[PDB]
């Protein structure tokens, strides 16, 4: 829950945007995986967005299901998962973490059991990618129950009913789709009408690639911008120069963080 | 929702938000498309004089020699392109031409919903793209050059496990992009609502016809109708015009692999867990931590590893009972209805067939009526059976 | 003779002596079936309830547009088996168990007559021995599959130049020591009387559902009805209810091969000599001091040296005209097929349909209501094509 | 016409069988196939049977049909047949040669001119091997028109009918068959009724290869036997030991011929 309201307050002094970055929880291996959540915080990430590997990621597209693909030949599995997601908490007690879920990985072992775990491992929020508003329900009924921040996907073919129904049901930030399809680094008014709803802070969605989208983003009304496209294919072409990977995912989010004001 | 999303609790939408106007729009689309009477007398003509329909039924006169077993065969292999994929292809090309639509979305595993759909859309003028996965592409080569012919693009799926599975999910990664030009053709009778709604009217008839048949040849409603189960289109075709007759048992027969007990089944709804994939809530085969498992089967047509939401239904309130039947059974069924009765049935529609032929082999003094489902013909088989020597 | 046995000049019984009594046998046989009552309701039975007749008649709505051409399509391919061949296979397997015989001979070249015997005998229980030569065994493969699952056995000819013509002279050899026993079951309307009338009487069907079915649709007659000759029973089959209406024209289509001039043809009625062979006399290509010459065609079932008696004769009284089409003209129909109307033709049929092409395409603004038959559908095929590029 | 008439009045006397060879003109060669009707001949033929090599020989089984692709990869025409004909007629005026046909090497260029060659050549008899009674009639008036008598088969499932009619048609001898099927070196009632009928002379069909088989057919009441199977066999066989070739035939048609009484 809490986490956030104090990033978008503290953020809103400092005239600062977010930057979340997006990364596969185990990709390439558990340890590796780890030292890069530190490099992005120390780096300048302002919270952090993480994704469990699920065999079947139908809204990703290639470089997140090869990232998939890296954590499970790593040995990933969602409960080697909550063991990172409780070591990240106990040494960055303040950064909020939201998690990237499928239906299945949460329907698994009872949904009230997972949002259970998530409270007791120190999650803040949860997007369940492929429950619409309208299948909600029981997800959203069970994450304000263990003080998980439901989040939902507000797209460009949006209309009021669905407008006015996340902003109802939604806590944390609004996931704002600035495009169509399937996750890649490749491929306004909807924000007044958010904000006149007094919904969550609304951050950008797939398709941020520029340092200026930041910006444009920041100023065109989104509070923060998400990437995992761009920090992945690092984490894939560097993979080999483990150091390097870092220095360059370094400078990303140093170079995207400081585009964060406009 | 006009309609209802859900039969008892399997069912529902579970897509990514961008794609839920599109679902309710396909929603609407049928729900006008029932009530017009132009709509239906395109759909008639359509099955009627270009794909062949009423399709014939079939009594077997030397398989059931020497028990008490009448046995009919509902000839879906006699339809134009070799099954029962047709019907449903006709009526969503015309739904999709009807939404103003012109490219197509669609994936195939047997190839066979791949060139029903090929073929609806060279007929009715519409762009059509399929996806199809690397052992279904081997298994069934026969259908991967019929459908390149008619001008179709075969996208050869091999992001992961490259199967039917794989191409569901590339299907609908395409169409949350494409959903404003483009109709998403979806194979069976599962994914989200409507299509386990669409796909079962618009594969009713098969049922229909069966029921009329019968009555007029046998004087009397079947004991039982049988037919395989893959993710449920034909099988849902056959039993909806009976759910109400009380009398006629619905045998659904999921593939048995190498034998439920070795793990390399496909069969989900009575060795399945209910979990939510494809955009619904049914029985799957998957990881006790949730991952969805594959499955297998000799015939690349029942290699779905869930099945479509009324029959997860049927099934829990005892209506219909689901059984299941191994590779060599199959394979035992195919090799005897050649050999007795001149008819080459498909390797999947093989399974519904081993099922009935066990019933009349362990109780031959029974009296009893069948019908099974020949959903299709074997000819994208015969080179794989023969290599099985 | 109870019936005449020649057309015109064409026609006879031109056997070795020791077959005579034998196709006498089978001349009653056939007329007293031919009245039997339950001799034509086993037949219909059989055809309505195994073969799936009456067969649809399809208007083609794309592959016209621009002309004044209204085409359609004598869906022959929807046959179970896949082609106009299994209709007089089965009254002939009928006529084989009513002269108590259990050994069936037949010859394949296409392997699509060799399929419908092996089913028909399956079906029936009689045994079945098949003749196949070489190139077709190669072109055709699919086939000669389908044919060894229902327990057919393929006797592979190569006793000189294998193929059809070889098949025939192989089968005619092995039915000279049988004939008590076993009935051959000839391919096309040709060799000797009565087989001429009798596969003509049992293809008959084609032609009267077309008559009842376009003046139902077009409330008229077509202007032409146009078929492919490999020896002439789809032709006769459909032109045969239409010979008295004089309205209409026949047009058979014959295999040009490489090109008339280039030698490598195969057709005999208009481009080859009154000759002796396979027990008639008919046109056929034989060399100058008069051995038969083997024929060509990209299509394994029209690949034959002689035609049946019956063409021969309606071309010299001018009911019926007899044209050529190329290896690659029929090609492009089968292209043109898939691509504007989504059905696959067997490259035999495909020499019909692009002979009706050529019709519209070379006078657009003519008004002309035309029927091909579509004798058969082209999965045998699609390999070949394929391997054409 | 008449050579026959002479063979079996003669042999008659002789209370002697007739044993008449069969070979396919140019099998292997011409030189080579003349050298053979010589020896047989000088081996004790009584008459000849000789068959012109048609591409399609229905009633002939596999050493037949292998012996006419011999002469036709020798080179041999239905023309260098009659140019070999009129040269074993000018040195063997008055043994009888019949040649055994099939229809369409007859029909070509007209049935009558046909006829008029054999008859300008000095056949005797024609057997066509594919036109049954019922057909044979321009066949027939062809043959008694240039002087050639016209064979007819008389088959072991022959009727009254027929038995009266190529008893009325033949003339020269009457083809007596003596199995089913068609030719090969593998695989009474009838001859009192022809001799009843005054049918010609029986000769006896497929299937003879014993020389007992001679002399039981000749008492049986046949007037001699006609082999073709065994001849060629030995041309196959020795093929490539012509003298051998020449020797095991003059051995076999003196053994035949030996065995000709009963
Ligand atoms: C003749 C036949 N009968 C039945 C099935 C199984 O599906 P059904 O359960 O939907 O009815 C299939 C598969 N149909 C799909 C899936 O692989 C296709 O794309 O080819 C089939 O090939
Ligand atoms: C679909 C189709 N249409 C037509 C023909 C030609 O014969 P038809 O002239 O007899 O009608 C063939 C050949 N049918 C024969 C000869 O090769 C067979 O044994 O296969 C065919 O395959
Ligand atoms: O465009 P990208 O690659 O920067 O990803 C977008 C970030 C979060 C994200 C990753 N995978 C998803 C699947 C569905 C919805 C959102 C996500
Ligand atoms: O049994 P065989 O080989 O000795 O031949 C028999 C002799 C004459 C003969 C050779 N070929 C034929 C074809 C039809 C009718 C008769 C013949
Ligand atoms: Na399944
Ligand atoms: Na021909």
């Amino acid at each position: 829950m809490e986490r956030y309201e104090n990033l978008f307050a503290q953020l809103n002094d400092r005239r600062e945007g977010a930057f979340v970055p997006f990364v596969t929880l185990g990709d390439p291996g558990i340890e590796q995986s780890l030292k890069i959540i530190d490099t992005l915080i120390d780096a300048g990430a302002d919270a952090l967005e993480l994704g469990v590997p699920f065999s079947d990621p139908l809204a990703d597209g290639p470089t997140i299901q090869n990232a998939n693909l890296r954590a499970f030949a790593a040995g990933v599995t969602p409960a080697q998962c909550f063991e990172m997601l409780a070591l990240i908490r106990e040494k960055h007690p303040t950064i909020p973490i939201g998690l990237l879920m499928y239906a299945n990985l949460v329907f698994n072992n009872g949904i009230d059991a997972f949002y259970a775990r998530c409270e007791q491992v120190g999650v803040d929020s949860v997007l369940v990618a492929d429950v619409p508003v309208e299948e909600s329900a029981p997800f959203r009924q069970a994450a304000l129950r263990h003080n998980i921040a439901p989040i939902f996907i507000c797209p460009p073919n949006a209309d009021d009913d669905l407008l006015r129904q996340v902003a109802s049901y939604g806590r944390g930030y609004t996931y704002l789709l600035s495009r169509s399809g399937v996750t890649g680094a490749e491929n306004h008014h909807l924000i007044e009408k958010l904000k006149e709803y007094h919904a969550a802070p609304a951050l950008q969605g797939f398709g941020i690639s520029s340092p200026e989208q930041v910006s444009a983003a920041v100023r065109a009304g989104a509070a923060g911008a998400i990437s995992g496209s761009a920090i992945v294919k690092i984490i894939e072409k560097n993979l080999a120069s483990p150091k390097q990977m870092l220095a360059e995912l370094r400078s990303f989010v140093s170079a995207m963080k400081a585009a964060s004001r406009a | 929702t006009l309609l209802n999303p859900y039969f008892g609790e399997f069912g529902g939408m579970y897509v990514p938000q961008i794609l839920m106007p599109a679902l309710n729009q396909l929603e609407e689309a049928f729900v006008r498309a029932q009530k017009d009477p132009e709509f239906q007398a395109q759909f008639a003509d359509l099955l009627k004089n270009y794909a062949g329909r009423p399709t014939a039924l079939t009594k077997c006169q030397n398989i059931t020699a020497g028990t008490r077993t009448t046995l009919y065969l509902k000839r879906e292999d006699l339809l134009h392109g070799g099954a029962h994929t047709t019907n449903q292809v006709l009526g969503q090309a015309l739904l999709a031409k009807r939404m103003g639509k012109s490219e197509i979305i669609a994936e195939t595993g047997a190839g066979q919903h791949g060139v029903a759909s090929a073929l609806a859309s060279a007929l009715l003028g519409l762009k059509c793209r399929i996806y199809m996965g690397a052992k279904d592409v081997e298994r069934q080569s026969p259908n991967v050059f019929r459908m390149r012919l008619m001008g179709a693009e075969v996208i050869p799926v091999h992001s992961g496990s490259a199967t039917l599975k794989d191409a569901c999910n590339e299907a609908l990664r395409d169409w949350s992009g494409s959903y404003e030009t483009a109709h998403y053709m979806l194979g069976t009778a599962a994914g989200p609502h409507p299509y386990p709604t669409i796909v079962r009217e618009f594969q009713r008839m098969i049922g229909e016809e069966t029921k009329a048949q019968i009555l007029d040849k046998e004087g009397r409603l079947p004991d039982a109708v049988i037919a395989c189960v893959g993710g449920g289109s034909n099988a849902i075709g056959m039993f909806a015009d009976f759910i109400n007759d009380t009398s006629v048992g619905l045998i659904g027969v999921e593939p048995g692999g190498h034998g439920i007990e070795t793990g390399e089944h496909g069969a989900p709804l009575k060795h399945g867990r209910v979990g939510i994939y494809f955009g619904m809530k049914a029985p799957m085969m998957q990881t006790a931590d949730g991952q969805i498992e594959e499955s297998y089967s000799i015939s690349a047509g029942l290699d779905f590893p869930s099945v479509g939401p009324q029959h997860a239904y049927l099934n829990s309130i005892g209506r219909a009972d689901y059984v299941s039947i191994t590779d060599d059974e199959a394979l035992e069924a195919f090799k005897t209805l050649c050999r007795h009765e001149g008819i080459i049935p498909a390797l999947e529609s093989s399974h519904a067939l081993a099922h009935a032929l066990k019933m009349m082999r362990e109780q031959p003094e029974k009296e009893q009526l069948l019908v099974v489902n020949l959903s299709g013909r074997g000819d994208k088989d015969i080179f794989t059976v023969h290599d099985i020597l």
